[PDB]
DNA sequence: CTTGACAAAAGTGTTAAATTGTGCTATACTGGGAGCCGTCACGGATGC
DNA sequence: GCATCCGTGAGTCGAGGGAAGCACAATTTAACACTTTTGTCAAG
């Protein structure tokens, strides 16, 4: 209804409000210290699905080399933005390069550079340069027939990588016990294994690879971001009517008369809120009323048949995508299946 | 892509998630499994509930942006992490696992997709059947071995079709119909649509409860039909103007008309003035066994007890009183209209 | 106004039968489809 | 200065209009011998 009631309190355009509802962007409550293209994130900021993916897991990308053909980089370097990985491709991001998936690895026996290969349903068990001891396995299989073990003590050197994966992180070796796990959130400061020897030095997701026996820190801000109405309502709680009134009695004075009309709209929205008793976030509907259903009646006809009416139906799909909604949140479904059915909520309920 | 076109941006979204390889699909799939027996051997050794394990690394995955409150996470996080080396590695392979899950999920929504396009117009709408898909994709997931070498999609598709019909039997009417009548209705509509090709006219019943098998005849086959009919709208148009609608011409049967209460007050009276030449005592005794007092018919033990006499006399007063009424009404015929 | 039976209409347990709800199916399959101008004309309001 | 979005446009009446299976576990219903209470009829 133009125009908007909520875009007035919060100072949101019409076109940013239908963003924010129906999830197609961002919008910032706490930034936790982060960083967009070097400029720091403020609140109320609003964040593409890029930008907020950016921001709350890193910058990574995966270089699928042709077949046959072998990196020039080796697992666990570093690089830099336009830097050749193999002969054919180029990275552009720097960052710590892994090895996806090495189609190759060729041990160096003492007495000898025996080859062993690599299937899609084989994989690799050790790292790279890893002295392995006569009997040690190498690559693991389904089956035990095919599996690869070592003929006699040697080094293990992997060669043949499927992909690249750059990835902006930090990496950090350790030989004890790892405090963090996979998926945890770290700051600088925080012990990360060895009893704190090893401590992390930039905010990120931390994740442990015990291949690699290393912990890898992937750049990224725990930055508080939220889509649809819940956001807003979350907006509407923390706004404070009395000082948004006294700011804009004194932006009333300013010499521009757009300025003043601007003021005065908002100014009358505030009041009303203020003078009525009503709170700007019960706009936010909870609870849904559900009309009795006298007045939407599912009645029968003198010949039989079924007589209801649309709210009968209108109801239905709320309940059932609320419900669904319910058991997706209840699965642990990822967040582009609960955001396409937050959105769905929003529009039944409209 | 559009912001007004909910089927266009999810689209655009799901194709943000770039299609798996059969190396990385493999991978997922094993780090699933792993992470699944991690979970399991965590409870085993901590003792605690799988289910809430599991929860609890969902949890710690997913992160913080997501709504068992946070301090009993917490502490558990600090259980499994206050392990020894050995059981820290089932922990984090659990954590794996739960993300290659998610990474999994999140990379077969255009298979879903793909799947969902061909069910819509049968009740439900194309994002519907999309989540639900989805609901089917994930339980896919769950169950989904990767030791059989067999592509995801061939697994997959089972499940996400089996869910978008189920959704569609559930789903699809205002009245609901259990899933094992839907089918016979469908196996029903089929059959009718067979016949009707093939016999270059509509069927009649005998024909298609034939076709449908032993113990169908036309009596079951027009009660199905009949099960089958869906409720028509109240606000339906009915004129060229549309102004009029099926609502406004069902009258409301409910509520008692205004001449249905005025009779039944009349008789109330009526009844009342009667009773009147009754006995103190008996006027008492049909008023309650009528329930015209307290609303509900009373027993003759009952009103025994009310006025401590026995049932037999109370039934020969009542026959006695209700004889002298039957006289009064006959000498006066003041009763016998009410009577319809 | 009372027992002293008693036919019967009602209420009470289990059980076999329909009836209904739920899980599962392993070659591989991976981004929709109906759109479509006598687009209705015209003030009022917002907002760039 | 223009561009976009939104809400508005007589009344009464009638007339006809009206992907699927399959297996199995729960659950509900029907039925069925039995105990009842609930009416009755018989005289005291």
């Amino acid at each position: 209804d133009v125009p908007s009631k909520i875009g007035t309190l919060l100072d949101l355009s019409a076109t940013e409000l239908e963003q924010v509802l129906y999830f197609s962007k961002y919008i910032v409550l706490d930034p936790k210290g982060a960083i967009l293209n070097g400029v720091p994130v403020e609140k109320r900021q609003l964040l593409t699905d890029e930008e907020y993916r950016e921001l709350r897991y890193g910058k990574q990308e995966t270089y699928p080399l042709p077949p046959g053909v072998d990196a020039l980089v080796k697992d666990g370097e570093e690089v830099v933005k336009g830097q050749e990985l193999a002969p054919g491709v180029v990275s552009r991001l720097d960052g710590v390069a892994l090895y996806r998936f090495p189609r190759r690895v060729r041990v160096e026996y003492v007495k000898e550079p025996k080859d062993y290969r690599v299937q899609p349903h084989m994989n690799v068990v050790v790292p790279e340069g890893a002295r392995v001891e006569a009997g040690d396995k190498i690559v693991a299989a389904i089956d035990p027939e095919e599996e690869v073990i070592a003929e006699a003590e040697g080094v293990v050197h992997l060669h043949e990588p499927a992909s690249i994966l750059v990835v902006k992180a930090r990496v950090y070796p350790f030989e004890d016990d790892v405090e963090v796990s996979t998926g945890d959130r770290v700051a600088p400061g925080d012990v990360l294994a060895d009893g704190g020897k090893v401590k992390s030095d930039v905010y990120g997701r931390v994740e442990v690879d015990l291949v690699r026996n290393v912990v890898r820190v992937v750049e990224s801000y725990d930055i508080d971001a939220r889509m649809g109405a819940e956001a807003i309502q979350q907006l509407l709680k923390e706004l404070d009517l009395e000082a948004l009134e006294k700011e804009l009695l004194e932006e009333m004075k300013h010499p521009s008369r757009a300025r003043r009309a601007k003021a005065r709209k908002r100014l009358e929205v505030v009041r009303a809120f203020l003078d009525s008793g009503n709170r700007p976030e019960w706009m936010i509907l909870e609870a849904v009323p559900v009309l009795p259903p006298d007045l939407r009646p599912m009645v029968q006809v003198d010949g039989g048949r079924f007589a209801t009416s649309d709210l009968n139906d209108l109801y239905r799909r709320l309940i059932n995508r609320n419900n669904r909604l319910k058991k997706l949140l209840a699965q642990g479904a990822p967040e582009i299946i609960i955001r396409n059915e937050k959105r769905m909520l929003q529009e039944a309920v409209d | 892509i559009s912001t007004s076109d909910p089927v266009r941006q999810y689209l655009h979204e799901i194709g943000q998630v770039p299609l798996l390889t059969l190396e990385e699909e493999v991978e997922l799939a094993r780090k699933v499994e792993e992470g699944m027996e991690a979970i399991k051997k965590l409870s085993e050794i901590t003792g605690l509930d799988p289910d809430l394990i599991r929860e609890v690394v969902r949890a710690k995955i997913l992160g913080s942006a997501r709504v068992l409150d946070p301090k009993t996470v917490e502490e558990i996080d600090q259980k499994l992490k206050s392990l020894p080396k050995e059981h820290k590695r089932y922990l984090h392979i659990a954590r794996e696992g739960e993300a290659a899950r998610q990474h999994l999920i999140e990379a077969n929504l255009r298979l879903v997709v793909s799947i969902a396009k061909k069910y819509t117009g049968r009740g439900l709408s194309f994002l519907d059947l999309i989540q639900e898909g989805n609901q089917g994709l994930i339980r896919a997931v769950e169950k989904f071995e990767y030791k059989r070498r067999f592509k995801f999609s061939t697994y997959a598709t089972w499940w996400i079709r089996q869910a978008i019909n189920r959704a569609i039997a559930d789903q699809a009417r205002t009245i609901r119909i259990p899933v094992h009548m839907v089918e016979t209705i469908n196996k029903l509509s089929r059959t009718a649509r067979q016949l009707q090709q093939e016999l270059g006219r509509e069927p009649t019943y005998e024909e298609i409860a034939e076709a449908m098998g032993p113990g169908w005849d036309a009596k079951r086959v027009e009660e199905t039909l009949k099960i089958a009919q869906e409720p028509v709208s109240l606000e339906t148009p009915i004129g060229d103007e549309k102004d009029s609608f099926y609502g406004d011409f069902i009258p409301d049967e409910h509520l008692p008309s205004p001449v249905d209460a005025a009779t039944q007050s009349l008789l109330s009276e009526e009844l009342e003035k009667a009773l009147s030449k009754l006995s103190e005592r008996e006027a008492m005794v049909l008023k309650l066994r009528k329930g015209l007092i307290d609303g509900r018919e009373h027993t003759l033990e009952e009103v025994g007890a009310f006025f401590g006499v026995t049932r037999e006399r109370i039934r020969q007063i009542e026959n006695k009183a209700l004889r002298k009424l039957k006289y009064h009404e006959s000498r006066t015929r003041k009763l016998r209209d009410f009577l319809d």
